[PDB]
């Protein structure tokens, strides 16, 4: 996976 | 008392603390400060980041007084890691065992 802020 | 200061000798087993954690397999994503090519909003997200890295500076340069002090930073890695990510995520499956690991080696240290 790559990193991303989550928005739920 | 956990207003007592860390000792000279505290200072080798918080070492082997660290240690423990930078070997478990699941600590690849707090090894190092987060790259901004892999996650290129960290930094405006997460205002107070922490990683194994500092850490080991940190405690290479005697900067903990007290233990509390450490284990603020430690839980730091983990709770930012769960803020950012979502809770499906690798990265976040990586904190919450990470914690349970470190909560079982904090205790060891601690009595």
């Amino acid at each position: 996976g790559a990193k991303r802020h989550r928005k739920v | 008392s956990v207003l007592t200061p860390l000792t000279e000798k505290d200072y080798e087993g918080l070492k082997r603390v660290l240690r423990s954690l930078q070997a478990h397999k699941m600590a690849w994503p707090f090894l190092e400060p987060v790259d901004p090519n892999d996650a290129p909003d960290y930094y405006g997200v997460i205002k107070e980041p922490m990683d194994l890295a500092t850490m080991e500076e940190r405690v290479q340069r005697r900067y903990y007084e007290k233990l509390t002090e450490f284990v603020a930073d430690m839980t730091a890695i983990f709770d930012n890691c769960r803020y950012y990510n979502p809770s499906d995520s690798p990265f976040y499956q990586c904190a919450e065992v990470l914690e349970s690991f470190f909560v079982q080696k904090l205790k060891g240290f601690k009595a």
